[PDB]
């Protein structure tokens, strides 16, 4: 198996349960975090319905699909399964926009060449000898 | 389920990206990175390039070693993703810029980079040169041409014009761009295979010289 | 397409010219026969060659330009007991019917006579004409065949050419008429058609399923056939890379020049395969008596099975994997000191190897 | 910036004042020079074009290159660049007097990276090497054909002046593929330059750096011959300050 | 029971403010929101809209994700009630004003405000005279006149002057509030809908320039 199921559940939980705490820089992270705890959530099954939610937040934020109260009391089961203390939709949708940003986030790339666009004139003599010798040849 | 589609064109135009195989530069974002990973685990026909990056996780400063035939796989399988040709050296050079992205802490703006850590000892450009050109005087010519000669220039001005027509929708300043990158990034591949610092100064004193030498 | 059964269609490449000995009076409901007759031609110059006088049966006789009336649908056109109806290549839907059967005459079938109930289709030896294509030849309006039919059945290179506005279907049949006057032609004789390149394809398309109709319809196969453009110009190809003058060898003598290697050898020529893929866009199989088997674009067939094997019938895993093509493409490049253009597929076979 | 005209009688006092904002003219002058330069550069492109098919090569370009066992038509491209390059410096050269040697790597260990082709004299006549890989690689890195490349004030002025018109292989690719190879051919003819008219010794500090090539060249280029390919635009790169930090 | 009749009027009078599909200016009060959301609660007909403005009552800031057979009943729903045409631009603008409207508080003054988050990127003025120049300019016309021609002055007087009497009745205060609402609504949307700001203070230097003109 390629997947460390373990070992993606460790990084899922740490990543959830921080943005569930908070939202803002937490330059304690890496992408690497991200995927792992995204990968986790689509091996999971149970975990498929906050995966489906994450990848929604791809892209704009868009809105929170309607779940049926019992869809809601699974969710939240499996948060705090996942993670204990107790939660709450807020704390899901306030956690979905945390990640909808950190998916919405720049990553590296490669620097390139950049053409910019650049003031001297040329003297009506020069100018007269050229066009007097174009009438000349002129019919 | 996934978009599985638009997860592989993700992953395609990253992976290009990465492996400096088009010149091509649009913004990128943790949303592609878990897109290229996912269409990765997902297909059946790439789970060898899904682990090698998923190795990148770890410290990352260590070569990967494959049987032949896992090579061989690996590559057809990058072949087959990019349509292309290709290396194993291409393969390193997204390696390390996998690792490197992994690594890198989610931030509030893009991460300019070099390449880097492509190919153990440092080389200065000075025993790349003198190395080098001993092995080229070695080298025997493989052809040649008569001293004199005349360049074969044409001589069909309709085709001359016609050619010109069939260039005008080509925006200069898309080919310029397109030209200078694609040497930038050769260039780049070149140095970092070889393990020589590359000389960012003299690169862009290139341009500086093609100022200086307009502005008189 | 529908056809009402009082309409009775003989086709004949001899209707080129009109059959007057084949009409006959109809008779009505009471049997009188009807001694009023009126052919019908696709256009007003056909009116020349009806010769009244060809017609004793009869006491009046009329000849007009078939058009289209819109206003009668084919499905049941108008009767008219008053006179006995003859159609002579007809271009249009029949719109008119005669007392008793409506007789038809043509050299070309198209749909609208396809579905007719009663069709008799006359069988002719084949002879072939000779496609010529060309920049002495003898000018020969088409429209008018039968005003050039001494020159037709006499020279031998002509250049058959149309006034501007003539229609497509006028165009079909003149070619069609002339093409049955060389099928009686002793001598096979060379034209040149003075018109576009898809047009003439597209006359051909047209000529070869009216053929197509003929066969169903019971006609006698011929291999007075014709060639599209594409495929003309392949052939031209082949015979300039063989150094054959275009002039010297003709088209079908090229083609047979392979029939000693189809058998012998148990291959399709090339030259085959490529005129089978132009006809397609516009696979092949055969055999030899009492043989057993069937030489095919796909390679050898048991007689009457289908043109691949079952899928299990051979394991190529052995060499067809990638490991084995990688590693025989890399010796490839190494050996000759290659870069590139170089490709190793693995080979396939079918029932037979 | 701007200026101002007044007209009047001699035998009258009433004068008329009209004021003139000169970015009108300023648009008009930067449009023609950008009208000119285009139609130069895409002149020198076709030419070359034109005279590559003169050499009537059955293959395309990339072809060519990645057809290592031809090594003759390599070698013919390179020397038929490197000759219109020299002529474009010097109009009334047509040829290349001594003659030319020419050998294509194959290696890393036989490329030097960052000039592709370069020049080494064998103490009778000049080589050329070539690294043919390379040249490969550039050619058959893929282009962005889509993605457009850049005051607003002038740049809208422009948009609503100028105006915009709604059987060759050739796609813009290929054309890019033709500009690089000849930008190529072109620094190395720059090195080649520096090296006949300075030394070898010279030519080898031009390699380690290139900003020699501002003074060696600009005494002769910018004045008699027609500026660089590059001289089009002002290329930089990209963070090039926090680059340099790095 | 309710007077649907009365809700469904006050629904649509409001629904017509807060997508600019009407000129007409009136007050509006909490009332007439109770009015409009009861009677979208009660309508089988409009259930998906009230459930779109339902929806508002979260975050708000927020692209609701619909099948297309969703949208074609919503902006069927739409059409019904204010009887025209529309877009799922209206869909969203009335989106938009609605989540305002709920989220704000409860006052003893109205809130005048302006058309606002509809349609990410903030883009200027300038950049889209920029883009949208160069397309136009792409684009070729259509149909032309040649030079010259003549101005179609019509000739009969008593003509004119049927039409002047015909036309003596409508206020000239009225025509010109109209158009001129008419003008900035549907300037306003265009802002929104190209995500670029309005620029209030040029709107109004319109008029301070015909003043300027009329004054001389």
């Amino acid at each position: 198996e390629l997947i460390n199921m373990r070992r993606y559940r460790n990084a899922a939980r740490k990543l959830i349960h921080h943005y569930s705490l908070n939202s803002t820089s937490s330059t304690e992270y890496k992408i690497s975090d991200v995927v792992m705890t995204m990968i986790f959530l689509l091996r999971s099954e149970k975990y498929h319905s906050l995966f489906k939610l994450l990848e929604t937040t791809f892209d704009d934020y868009t809105c929170r699909p309607q779940m049926t109260q019992v869809q809601t009391d699974t969710l939240l089961d499996a948060v705090r399964s996942l993670l204990s203390t107790t939660i709450d939709l807020t704390t899901v949708d306030i956690m979905r926009s945390s990640f909808a940003r950190c998916f919405n986030s720049p990553i590296m790339r490669y620097a390139k060449i950049v053409l910019l666009q650049n003031d001297k004139r040329t003297t009506l003599e020069e100018l007269l000898i050229e066009r007097g010798e174009k009438i000349q040849m002129l019919q | 389920l996934i978009n599985m589609r638009r997860y592989r064109n993700a992953a395609r135009k990253l992976i290009h990206h990465y492996s400096l195989n088009s010149t091509s530069s649009t913004e990128y974002k943790i949303s592609d990175v878990v897109m290229t990973m996912i269409f990765l685990l997902r297909s059946e026909k790439y789970h060898s390039l899904f682990k090698l990056l998923e190795t990148t996780f770890d410290d990352y400063t260590c070569r990967p070693q494959m049987t032949q035939v896992q090579t061989d796989t690996l590559l057809d399988a990058v072949r087959s993703l990019l349509e292309m040709t290709i290396d194993l050296t291409t393969v390193d050079i997204m390696r390390s810029s996998f690792a490197r992205c992994f690594n890198s802490p989610i931030m509030r703006y893009a991460k300019i980079v070099l390449l880097q850590n492509v190919a153990d000892k440092r080389t200065t450009l000075e025993e790349l040169l003198i190395e080098r050109g001993e092995k080229i005087q070695m080298l025997q010519p493989q052809q040649y041409i008569n001293s004199g000669t005349e360049i074969p220039f044409c001589d069909d001005a309709e085709f001359l014009n016609r050619l010109l027509k069939h260039i005008d929708p080509y925006p200069l300043s898309r080919m310029y761009y397109n030209a200078a990158n694609t040497m930038f990034y050769t260039t780049m591949e070149n140095y970092a295979v070889s393990n020589c610092k590359f000389n960012i100064e003299d690169y862009n004193n290139i341009f500086k010289v093609m100022e200086n030498i307009r502005k008189h | 397409m529908e056809c009402p059964f009082q309409i009775q269609v003989c086709i004949s490449d001899r209707f080129f010219a009109f059959p007057h000995n084949l009409v006959e009076p109809q008779s009505d409901v009471g049997n009188k026969l009807i001694e009023n007759l009126i052919v019908y031609v696709p256009t007003d110059d056909d009116r020349l060659y009806i010769d009244k006088k060809q017609f004793p049966k009869f006491n009046s006789v009329l000849v007009y330009r078939h058009e289209h009336d819109v206003n009668i649908d084919s499905r049941s056109p108008k009767k008219t007991a008053s006179a006995t109806i003859v159609y002579w290549n007809p271009l249009v839907p029949i719109t008119e019917i005669g007392a008793g059967e409506t007789r038809v005459f043509s050299v070309l079938l198209t749909n609208n006579l396809f579905y007719c109930n009663t069709m008799i289709v006359h069988h002719e030896n084949p002879k072939c004409p000779i496609e010529f294509t060309y920049p002495n030849l003898r000018p020969i309006a088409c429209e008018i065949p039968l005003s050039h039919f001494k020159e037709l059945v006499e020279s031998n290179d002509f250049l058959l050419c149309f006034n501007l506005e003539t229609s497509t279907m006028v165009k079909i049949l003149s070619l069609k008429r002339i093409f049955c006057i060389f099928q009686y032609r002793k001598q096979p004789a060379r034209y040149v058609i003075n018109l576009p390149h898809e047009e003439i394809d597209n006359l051909y398309n047209k000529l070869n399923w009216e053929r197509t109709r003929r066969l169903m319809k019971g006609d006698v196969p011929s291999n007075c056939a014709t060639v599209n453009r594409s495929s003309l110009k392949y052939i031209k190809q082949a015979q300039s890379l063989l150094g054959i003058p275009d002039y010297s060898q003709t088209v079908v003598d090229f083609v047979k020049m392979f029939q000693k290697i189809i058998f012998p050898y148990q291959l399709v020529p090339n030259v085959i395969i490529k005129l089978n893929n132009f006809d397609q866009m516009v696979k092949i199989r055969l055999f030899c008596k009492n043989d057993s088997i069937a030489i095919s674009s796909s390679g050898i067939v048991p007689i009457n099975m289908p043109d691949f094997s079952p899928p299990n019938t051979f394991d190529y895993s052995d060499y067809a994997n990638r490991t084995n093509i990688n590693f025989v493409t890399q010796r490839v490049l190494t050996d000759g000191g290659f870069s590139s253009g170089i490709t190793v597929t693995p080979v396939k076979y079918n029932y037979y190897l | 910036n701007k200026v101002r005209t007044v007209t009047e009688i001699v035998n009258s006092d009433e004068k008329i004042q009209k004021t003139y904002e000169l970015a009108e003219f300023d648009l008009k002058n930067l449009s023609s020079l950008e009208s000119y330069e285009t139609l130069k550069i895409k002149l020198a492109l076709s030419k070359y074009m034109a005279m590559l098919s003169t050499l009537e090569m059955t293959q395309p370009l990339l072809e060519i290159f990645r057809n290592k066992a031809d090594t003759r038509q390599i070698a013919a491209v390179v020397f038929s660049t490197l000759a219109f390059i020299h002529n474009r410096f010097h109009p009334l050269v047509t040829n290349f007097t001594n003659k030319m040697e020419f050998v294509v790597t194959e290696t890393n260990d036989t490329s030097i990276p960052g000039e592709p082709i370069l020049f080494t004299e064998n103490e009778g006549v000049l080589l050329c090497s070539v690294d043919r890989p390379s040249i490969v690689k550039m050619l058959s890195r893929e282009f962005d054909t889509e993605a457009l490349v850049n005051n607003c004030n002038v740049r809208i002025a422009k948009t609503f002046g100028a105006s915009k018109r709604k059987d060759f292989s050739i796609t813009e690719v290929e054309a890019t593929q033709y500009l690089t190879l000849l930008l190529t051919v072109e620094h190395a003819y720059l090195h080649y330059y520096i090296f006949k008219n300075y030394g070898v010794f010279e030519y080898c500090k031009s390699l380690t750096d290139h900003s020699l090539f501002t003074n060696k060249l600009r005494s002769t280029m910018s004045t008699k011959t027609s500026n660089l390919l590059l001289s089009k635009f002002k290329f930089t790169i990209e963070d090039f300050d926090k680059i340099n930090s790095n």
